[PDB]
């Protein structure tokens, strides 16, 4: 795969 | 980007990442031209041949990033899209003529050491700088090597020279309009360096010796990228009146 | 706008990046 680090607010 | 290198911190503060909400992935590049407006390529959003028609809710823009995958908290900024504006005469059936789009953010973004708008060229600047041989800069998180069928860890930068219109015309079967221009070294030069598909929509900038400012002369429309030829860019100044029309009519 | 094109960690600090000169040399010819 290729995961992007969770984020936001 | 192929044959480029890691961009320094804040070296391209206007660089924007078009992020696909789901599946979560890099969609394209883009640029910040004001606290509420992001400029990108139209083909990144719209392309019926492959029934691609992203709506505001399918995307997010991430500003001020360096690392491609990490959530750079207290550095990058994530914004939602209020509206998308594909140029009305974007020719996707023919040759991506007028391959350009505008995106209005929901809320204005605050500038920082990592977030800063790029300038759009005026007539003189375009006249002075858009000459064969002069070099502009390209940045993006696109692929690194020929798509074997790879990805960079951090934003990639590379400089490329503008190609003479005729030379470029003779290099492809595509009808290159006056709303596009080409960049890239000659195939013999062995001095490679180019933008790949993931870099499309990103900016092609030039630093003006007249005022020390960076201007976006083009948008990566179709880089001769990770291909086995020159890259094609949207002529920003030629499409300047449309850009201002949109930003003036829409937007506060 | 107005303040566009001037990088905080570069133009504003009077610092240059490792390759912008390649650009300027292309407009003049650096020899
Ligand atoms: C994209 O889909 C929207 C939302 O469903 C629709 O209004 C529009 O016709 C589509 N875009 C085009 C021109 O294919």
């Amino acid at each position: 795969n290729d995961k992007y680090e969770p984020f936001w607010e | 980007i192929v044959e480029g290198s890691d961009a320094e911190i804040g070296m391209s503060p206007w660089q924007v990442m078009l992020f696909r909400k789901s599946p979560q992935e890099l969609l394209c590049g883009a640029s910040l031209i004001s606290d509420r407006w992001v400029l990108t390529a139209a083909h990144c959003l719209l392309y019926p041949p492959w029934d691609k028609n992203f709506t505001e809710n399918d995307l997010l823009v991430r500003i001020g990033k360096h690392s491609r995958t990490r959530y750079e908290r207290n550095i990058e900024k994530i914004s939602m899209l209020e509206k998308i504006y594909i140029h009305p005469r974007y020719n996707w059936r023919e040759n991506l003529d007028r391959d350009i789009a505008l995106m209005k953010l929901k809320k204005p973004v605050a500038f920082s050491d990592y977030i800063h708008p790029v300038c759009l060229p005026d007539r003189e600047t375009a006249a002075s700088l858009l000459q064969a041989g002069y070099k502009g800069r390209v940045t993006g998180w696109g692929n690194l090597k020929e798509t074997w069928t790879g990805q960079p860890s951090v934003l990639q930068v590379v400089n490329l020279p503008i190609v003479e219109r005729p030379v470029c015309k003779d290099s492809t079967r595509i009808r290159i309009t006056d709303n596009m221009f080409c960049a890239g070294y000659k195939p013999d030069e062995g001095k490679r360096g180019d933008a790949c598909e993931g870099d499309s929509g990103g900016p092609f900038v030039m630093k003006s010796p007249f005022n020390n400012r960076w201007y976006q002369m083009g948008i990566v429309s179709a880089g001769a990228g990770c291909d086995r030829k020159y890259g094609f860019y949207t002529h920003v100044f030629r499409l300047k009146k449309w850009i201002q029309k949109v930003i003036d009519q829409f937007g506060e | 706008e107005a303040d566009c094109g001037l990088r905080p960690l570069f133009e504003k600090k009077s610092l240059e990046d490792k390759t912008e000169r390649e650009l300027l040399e292309s407009y003049i010819d650096g020899r």
